[PDB]
């Protein structure tokens, strides 16, 4: 199929990059979109052929090149926050589209906005315990910039999938701000009585995709490279 | 009245110093239209008929690039089935190809047609529904697996039943006082003595189009099959055709001999005789 | 199997002499493509003759049409030399301005 | 060329079932068209590949697509609904040749809801943690019929209606949270300006 | 117009 890099990437406004794309398929057609809410898929360029490049939809700032049959690269010169966006690229066949991984990119305004989240697990209501026979965990991911998060519930050194509910979209700490921190919850349900088992460990652990050690940092704060940031409970006799 | 679009590809191996040569020519009935040979100093889709010389620039670079990637896919079916038929860099070696679409009555597809040769033999066709094939041996069933595979009878299909009847609407309009006319044989009966006691008589069709006409000589409403000396319908190369139909008879008897003509320009079937 | 070439020598036009017409020669039902094709005059090789694009009947077999536009006399004699893989030698038809 | 998904967002009841429409726009005469999926994940799953010419409708196991060249509508339906379907569905339109152009629609995001007909609501305060400055409010086992609202108070913030599936002990439960720092914050309070069920159970 | 070439790869015999 579509192989396509980079997945994650943090880019200041003004600075320019090179998303990839290859096929060995030997397909004469590739196109590079991107998705954004309630728009869909938006077509930027196609490629008919190896010699030959073709506006879509949303040319508008990008370049494309297509240089031999394999690659379709998509050059994003003076990134602007309105370029923050999912890229996908597609080398459609006689069957599917062909899909790439997806490169999830972030234009900030400046590096100062990026930060890893704070989290934080919040241990079940004895209330909840006594009228349900069941305890919730919740775990908030809060003040992160970008959105690039990956949420998961440990069990005694194993990541768990039942009674786990995070939500599919973070909320937008200021809504009316541009380039807003976010925040993310998710729960974990579990019975009275293995949540009453001192034995038993959770653990809330967070992967953000933020900084390279490649990029420059001037701020006196930590530099907010790619990390997990986690937060754990035990059970309780109480 | 029913029309069609063809189109025909030569490709050939060359056991000497070359590439081999692909040469692709197309046709609104009997009128070549449009031309491509990878020979060529620098290849190029060009007319062969005027009225396909009011498209645009656009038109002849989609059609030189189709060509071109056939030309190089041509040569790898070529060293591909003397892999099948196991043969060598000793001979040279042709695959043909005649596809195309046939006008129905509501506008739509009649007919599609897609036909593969090797080596002036039958080797693959696509069937009527444009959704099987069929292989005239095994070897072209390897062919055949592979294009099962890769869903080729549907790539055909959706071409034949859209942009080939779409476009050949299109030629039917632009060409239409030459491509809906159909023009009538201007016909003649010459004498030529052949002896003191006998003479040929030739019956000469010339200027017609399409091709295909009957010629018959009959000798007091007998037909002369056996006695008929008639040439295949040949080219006058000016887009027309040619024909002639000829019996030795008696020198005096003449008139006993009458040339029938069919063809579609004649309104009526015409009934010749030699006019001394 | 090799197809031998079907030949025909005619003019475009009925012939009149001193009136410039085209000669003709017309190769078919042949197999496979590789031709050689000559137009002479007096049995001398005519250079510039000029022929069809190469196209293929329902039978699979090759057609072309070369020609050269000429001024016929009563004098002059033309004639089509053709060389085909099937021929052990040319084959020479000569134009007869009645058939 | 055009695709069109009306729906921004559809919801379902679990084991019910559920149909996605898209209505496209072509000039030409042969096409075909994919539906797509994409789970919370990000990745975008093929499903179908439909051809103009073709007349064979298709099933595959919960799904079954509804092609009609004639109202130029390829719908996806979606049977006995479970919450794996919760995605993003996107419907695809493409001519043969290698200089067309292969055009999504908006998308359709369908969410699977569990069928609850005795509801238990009840909003539970959770043990703070040593390392935040927040309290935080349990929305949990309300009707999926419930809507969630976001708070008035910009320091206040509230998610949606989660689905969670304890798999042992067969239990499925929708849940809201509501956090803050502000010294009027309360679970009492936190839900509102969310319309409730009048016996949601506020213990202390 | 010819058979133009597909998204994908032109399938040889
Ligand atoms: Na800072
Ligand atoms: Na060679
Ligand atoms: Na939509």
């Amino acid at each position: 199929g579509v192989t396509q890099t980079p997945k994650f990437q943090v880019l200041k406004t003004g600075q320019s990059m090179t998303l990839q794309c290859a096929q060995d398929m030997n397909h004469n057609s590739m196109y590079w979109y991107r998705q954004d809410p309630g728009m869909g898929l938006r077509l930027i360029y196609y490629s008919a052929s190896e010699g030959t490049t073709d506006k879509g939809e949303v040319p508008n700032g990008y370049n494309v090149s297509r240089l031999n049959k394999r690659e379709f690269s998509l050059r994003l010169e003076s990134a602007a926050p309105s370029q923050t966006s999912v890229y996908f690229c597609a080398s459609p066949g006689e069957t599917e589209a062909f899909f790439g991984q997806g490169t999830r990119l972030t234009v900030t305004e400046d590096l100062k906005n990026v930060f890893p989240p704070e989290v934080a697990v919040f241990e079940p209501s004895e209330a909840e315990i006594s009228h349900t026979q069941k305890a919730t965990l919740v775990c908030l991911a809060t003040g992160f910039y970008p959105d690039h998060v990956e949420l998961s519930w440990w069990v005694n050194g194993k990541e768990v999938h039942s009674g786990v509910c995070t939500d599919p979209q973070p909320l937008k700490e200021q809504p009316a701000l541009n380039d807003s921190r976010y925040a993310l919850s998710s729960r974990l349900r579990v019975s009275a009585t293995f949540w009453q088992n001192p034995r038993n460990h959770f653990r809330c652990q967070v992967q953000f995709y933020g900084l390279s050690e490649n990029d420059e940092w001037t701020q006196d704060r930590a530099k907010p490279v790619t990390q997990i940031v986690s937060a754990e409970a035990w059970g309780r006799a109480d | 009245g029913s029309h069609s679009m063809r189109y025909f590809y030569t490709a050939m191996s060359r056991p000497g110093r070359g590439e081999p040569r692909f040469i692709a020519v197309g046709y609104v009935d009997d009128t070549q239209f449009v031309r491509f040979d990878s020979d060529a100093a620098s290849p190029r889709t060009e007319p062969r008929a005027p009225w396909i010389e009011q498209e645009g620039p656009e038109y002849w670079d989609r059609n030189t690039q189709i060509f071109k990637t056939n030309t190089q896919t041509y040569r790898e079916s070529l060293r591909n089935l003397r892999g099948y038929y196991n043969q060598s860099e000793a001979g040279s070696h042709i695959i043909q190809r005649m596809y195309g679409c046939d006008l129905g009555p509501d506008g739509r597809l009649l007919r599609g047609h897609d036909q593969s040769a090797y080596d002036g033999k039958d080797y693959i066709a696509l069937n009527e529904d444009l959704s099987s094939w069929t292989a005239a041996d095994t070897a072209a069933q390897i062919t055949q697996r592979k294009w099962e595979a890769a869903r080729v009878a549907e790539q055909r299909r959706a071409y034949l039943e859209g942009l080939c009847v779409e476009w050949l609407r299109r030629y039917l309009e632009n060409g239409k006082e030459t491509l809906q006319r159909a023009d009538p044989p201007k016909t003649h009966v010459t004498h030529h003595p052949v002896s003191d006691h006998e003479a040929t008589l030739r019956c000469w069709a010339l200027g017609f189009y399409p091709a295909e006409i009957t010629l018959t000589w009959q000798r007091d409403g007998e037909d002369q099959t056996q006695d008929t000396e008639l040439v295949e319908t040949r080219p006058a190369g000016d887009r027309t055709f040619q024909k002639w139909a000829a019996v030795v008879v008696p020198s005096g008897e003449e008139q006993r001999y009458t040339c029938h003509v069919q063809h579609e320009g004649l309104p009526k079937p015409l009934t010749l005789r030699w006019e001394p | 199997i090799q197809r031998t070439p079907k030949i025909q020598v005619y003019s475009r036009h009925p012939a009149e002499n001193g009136k410039s017409n085209f000669l003709n020669c017309y190769v078919s039902g042949f197999h496979p493509s590789d031709i050689e094709v000559d137009l002479l005059k007096n049995g001398e090789r005519i250079e510039k003759v000029e022929h069809s694009d190469l196209s293929f009947s329902k039978d699979w077999s090759f057609y072309l049409l070369y020609y050269t536009e000429f001024t016929p006399t009563e004098k002059d004699e033309y004639a089509c030399r053709v060389n085909h893989v099937t021929l052990s030698q040319p084959k020479i038809v000569k134009w007869d301005r009645d058939m | 060329q055009k695709v069109t998904q009306a729906q921004t967002e559809i919801s379902v009841v679990e084991k019910e079932d559920v149909t996605l429409d898209c209505v496209y726009e072509t000039r030409d005469t042969t096409y075909y068209l994919f539906w797509y999926k994409q789970p919370p994940s990000g990745e975008l799953v093929f499903l179908i590949r439909r051809n103009s010419f073709d007349e064979q409708n298709e099933i595959s196991g919960r799904y079954s697509w509804n092609f009609q060249k004639s109202t130029s509508s390829f719908n996806f339906t979606i049977t006995a609904s479970q919450v794996v379907d919760s995605a993003v569905y996107f419907c695809a339109l493409s001519g043969f040749y290698n200089t067309d152009k292969l055009i999504f629609g908006t998308g359709t995001r369908l969410q699977v809801f569990p069928n609850i007909q005795n509801p238990d609501p009840a909003v539970y305060q959770l043990r703070d943690s040593k390392s935040s400055d927040k309290s935080v409010c349990l929305f949990t086992d309300f009707d999926s019929q419930t809507n969630v609202s976001q708070s008035k108070d910009s320091d206040v913030y509230i998610t949606d209606k989660c689905v969670l599936d304890m798999r042992s002990m067969d239990f499925k439960s929708n849940s809201a949270v509501a956090w803050s720092n502000k010294s009027d914050f309360a679970c009492a309070n936190a839900f509102n300006n969310s319309i409730i069920p009048q016996d949601t159970f506020f213990p202390s | 117009l010819p058979e133009p070439l597909p998204q994908g790869q032109l399938t040889a015999y």
